[PDB]
């Protein structure tokens, strides 16, 4: 709660890097808790934790997409503090997302049903933090894509950062 | 005509005489006859296609020849032994060859020492697959050639050195070799023509290059648009340098596809091109 010191690391496997979650150790936090990264006296971001037996105590692993977003480097010192959302006014009911093909070298003309996408989206990104302008990756049918939150609405006000729940619609 | 028998007689005569055998004089006169024996033996061993046997036989004849004081025709025997083991089932070859050079080198016969030296590393690369020991030889050998005024051969060797040095990751240590073999190739208007590939390689090799080391090797280059030969060197290079400096693993990978049209990419090129192909991707993804 007082915010401790940590060290930026690299994402363990290629599965947690597709969940847009800050992989940490079990000796530090627990899967399900939210935190707020603190790099500079003016830079504040919000991520979702997900423990893994591959993480080293005293460090948080981030994926490339998260690095290019939060401007984090591999080996820098940062402060992590627990953060509890206000499900009474921050829940995401409708969040528009700019989707494209992640691995450029993997783009086709085949049509993708959105309904099936928004279904596998919440079934994997449920109870997580998403900010406006955040960059991550989506895996639909073993296919990597590049998402980009543009707008988020409450469940209709407009919020900067929200929490995706079960009954969260995605466009 | 019995190899086994010859191998026996040779023994019974290869021993410093003394007493009633020595008489008044002797020594080298006997050991030489013995060498001729083992040689005849290895000869029929190779006749029966026992090679391995022929090789070890030559090893005996050679070793004996040293015990006589005749390093020359001895080392030549070591060579024969190497040709035998090489076209045989054992691996020995390498050994014999080394034992050959030590002679040609100590004797001063560097010309032939290098003549074989190149074959040495050529085997330590096509057989033992030990490039780390192959390059050392291609190099030490090129030094001898370059010393025997023989520039052409020295360059053949250097080409081997640099060529395999880039495969091992030694990129900078390769470009240096290409630069040198490039400035020492223009003194012969009978080589200018090929001097291209040199610049192409030296500019392709990148020791994690970040700036214009290659842009500089391509600018030093004197291309003559009306000298169409150059179309297989710089023209492409410039387009690749741009596709690199602009983190575009498409313009580069497209240029490799196009150039691969006007000019077939060989093994080497392919391998390195792919290495540079990934230096861009990782940079697009940082």
């Amino acid at each position: 709660m007082a915010g401790r010191s940590m060290q930026a690391a690299r994402c363990p496997t290629d599965e947690l890097s597709l969940s847009n979650c800050a992989v940490v150790s079990e000796k530090d936090y627990q899967s399900g808790q939210h935190v707020i990264v603190r790099t500079s006296p003016n830079h504040k971001y919000i991520f979702t934790l997900r423990t893994h037996p591959s993480v080293v105590p005293g460090s948080v692993a981030f994926s490339l997409p998260q690095r290019k977003w939060a401007g984090l480097s591999i080996g820098q010192e940062i402060e992590v503090a627990l953060y509890s959302f206000d499900k009474a006014k921050q829940c995401i009911g409708t969040m528009t997302i700019e989707i494209d093909f992640l691995q450029k070298k993997n783009i086709d003309s085949n049509p993708y049903d959105t309904d099936k996408m928004a279904a596998e989206f919440i079934q994997q990104f449920n109870n997580q933090a998403f900010s406006v302008g955040q960059q991550l990756v989506f895996s639909f049918n073993d296919k990597l894509f590049g998402l980009l939150v543009k707008d988020i609405e409450a469940m209709r006000q407009k919020i900067e950062v929200g929490l995706v729940v079960g009954n969260s619609q995605v466009a | 005509a019995e190899a086994m028998a010859l191998l026996a007689e040779a023994e019974r005569k290869v021993k410093n005489s003394q007493s009633f055998f020595s008489g008044l004089f002797g020594g080298s006169s006997k050991i030489e006859e013995a060498c001729e024996i083992y040689a005849r033996a290895a000869n029929m061993f190779k006749m029966a296609k026992n090679w391995s046997a022929a090789g070890n036989a030559f090893c005996q004849a050679a070793q004996l020849h040293l015990q006589l004081q005749s390093k020359h025709d001895a080392a030549t025997c070591f060579v024969d032994a190497g040709n035998a083991f090489k076209k045989a089932d054992p691996q020995e070859a390498i050994n014999c060859l080394m034992r050959a050079i030590e002679i040609y080198t100590d004797m001063g016969r560097f010309t032939i020492a290098a003549k074989h030296h190149i074959s040495i590393a050529e085997i330590y690369e096509t057989e033992l697959v030990d490039v780390e020991k192959a390059i050392a030889h291609y190099e030490q050998s090129a030094d001898y050639y370059k010393g025997e005024e023989s520039n052409s051969s020295a360059n053949k060797c250097l080409l081997k050195v640099a060529g395999y040095a880039a495969q091992l990751e030694q990129y900078q240590k390769a470009i240096d070799i290409y630069e040198q073999v490039g400035t020492s190739a223009m003194d012969s208007p009978l080589l200018k023509y090929s001097a291209k590939d040199y610049f192409f390689k030296a500019a392709l090799c990148h020791f994690c290059i970040d700036m214009l080391n290659a842009k500089l090797a391509v600018q030093k280059y004197e291309e003559l648009f009306p000298a169409f030969s150059d179309s297989r060197e710089c023209k492409l290079m410039k387009k690749l340098l741009e596709a690199h400096e602009e983190q575009n693993v498409d313009s580069y990978t497209e240029s490799v596809k196009e150039y691969d049209s006007i000019s077939r990419l060989d093994q080497w090129l392919t391998t390195m091109l792919l290495r540079i192909k990934k230096t861009i991707q990782g940079d697009e993804e940082d």
